């Protein structure tokens, strides 16, 4: 896999804990970015989750759209992810996931199907919420 | 002899008028209420908890007279039930359309204030809801004057009045969006940003002060 | 049979909100007859109370 750079800032951090395990977490983001549909790189707390996917994404130039789950991601933060992470080309990390609601994903978990069925015969637009328009393609979402 | 069904009419017969008398005591006449609009500086018409309740009390009492006997052999019953069914399907029905204008044109009317270029862009929904907005206003002036159940609904033959009030009402907001989506397809920026802001930043794009807070949720 | 009524398959599958068309074919079919099928009524669960 090999790509192109989007011009974000970074400045006060720099390469957070680089591990084997962050590095495998690289790899599976990278290579399934051949086939984009998004990532499960479970994390626990203090073992370096998503902030990793934060500069990842600025390295490509990407603001990440992480949900830094303590007690968010309500039905409307799945309902605008989408447009969220359009806008900015974003990825969406979860920062522990296992603390995402059910019911929220299990009516955008239909809506999501919907979405990719769309998105993975390589188009323009994505179909959220019943809306469908185009976007910048560089948007995943990561299950840390 | 027959004295005893003699006295099963008129004990049959007992009930059934005293339950018309309640269902009149309900309906041939009840207080109604409002709750103050102050974009539009006149109350809006909602009493609706206590009147939808004891609409449906009051079918149900219209069931119970359609289910009898004498409703039909004493058509006396019949046409009561018929001038409420009327009465509540009338009030019904201009009710919720008095309530979705009402709540259309409040929206409309706190976002269709002359604000920006947008509105003048496309000045045919500033001309049509200001039009909406003398006829919709001076129902709203009109409505508070009589506040009673079943006369209350009717101020000016409204059921055309709230439908053109209703449609063009829409016909400004899809034109809107039509422009607004418009905006976002042709720059796939914004498609996060909600339409307030959305249309806060399409009024400053030729002043970048307002825009300077939203800047960051505009871009990488 | 092939038919709409005898070997019928005008069949919908539950989407995410959307089959009240699930009590239409039901008004419909039961009195008509038919094959009508229903998919994924467990991921729904309130018109499935």
């Amino acid at each position: 896999a090999e790509i192109a750079y989007s011009y974000e800032y970074i400045g006060n951090c720099g390469c957070l804990c680089i591990t084997p395990l962050t590095d495998r977490c690289f790899i599976t983001l990278t290579q399934a970015q051949r086939l984009v549909l998004g990532g499960a790189p479970a994390g626990p707390a203090g073992t370096g989750k998503t902030e990793t996917t934060k500069d990842l994404a600025r390295a490509l130039g990407i603001q990440c759209y992480v949900f830094n789950c303590s007690d968010q991601m309500d039905y409307k933060a799945m309902g605008h992810t989408y447009k969220g992470l359009a806008q900015t080309g974003a990825w969406g990390c979860f920062d522990e996931f296992n603390r995402i609601p059910v019911a929220v994903l299990s009516v955008c978990s239909t809506q999501y199907k919907t979405v990719l069925d769309a998105i993975r015969a390589k188009k323009e637009r994505f179909t959220f919420e019943d809306a469908d328009i185009s976007l910048k393609s560089t948007v995943m979402a990561f299950i840390t | 002899d027959a004295c005893s069904e003699i006295v099963d009419r008129a004990q049959k017969e007992l009930n059934i008028e005293k339950q018309l008398k309640k269902i009149e005591d309900t309906w041939a006449g009840l207080s109604l209420a409002f709750s103050t609009y102050q974009d539009s500086d006149v109350m809006a018409l909602l009493v609706d908890d206590a009147v939808n309740e004891a609409l449906e009390a009051d079918n149900l009492q219209l069931q119970n007279l359609s289910g009898q006997k004498y409703v039909q052999s004493n058509p006396m019953f019949l046409e009561t039930v018929s001038k409420w069914q009327n009465n509540m399907g009338r009030v019904s029905a201009v009710l919720e359309t008095w309530q979705n204008v009402q709540k259309k044109w409040q929206n409309l009317e706190s976002i269709f204030i002359g604000s920006a270029d947008i509105r003048v862009q496309l000045p045919e929904d500033s001309k049509r809801f200001d039009a909406v907005n003398a006829d919709f206003q001076e129902l709203m002036r009109t409505a508070p004057d009589i506040t009673n159940v079943v006369e209350a609904c009717t101020l000016d033959g409204r059921q055309e009045r709230l439908e053109n009030m209703q449609s063009m009402l829409e016909q400004c907001e899809k034109a809107l969006q039509e422009y607004l989506e418009t905006k976002r397809v042709a720059f796939p920026r914004f498609y996060f940003v909600s339409p307030a802001d959305l249309l806060d930043i399409l009024s400053k794009g030729s002043n970048p002060q307002l825009i300077l807070r939203h800047l960051q949720k505009c871009f990488d | 049979g092939f038919t709409l009524d005898n070997g019928k398959y005008a069949s919908v599958s539950l989407g995410q909100g959307q089959e009240p068309i699930a009590m239409d074919r039901l008004s419909a079919a039961h009195k008509n007859g038919g094959w009508v099928l229903l998919q994924n009524i467990h991921l729904t669960i309130d018109w499935t109370t």
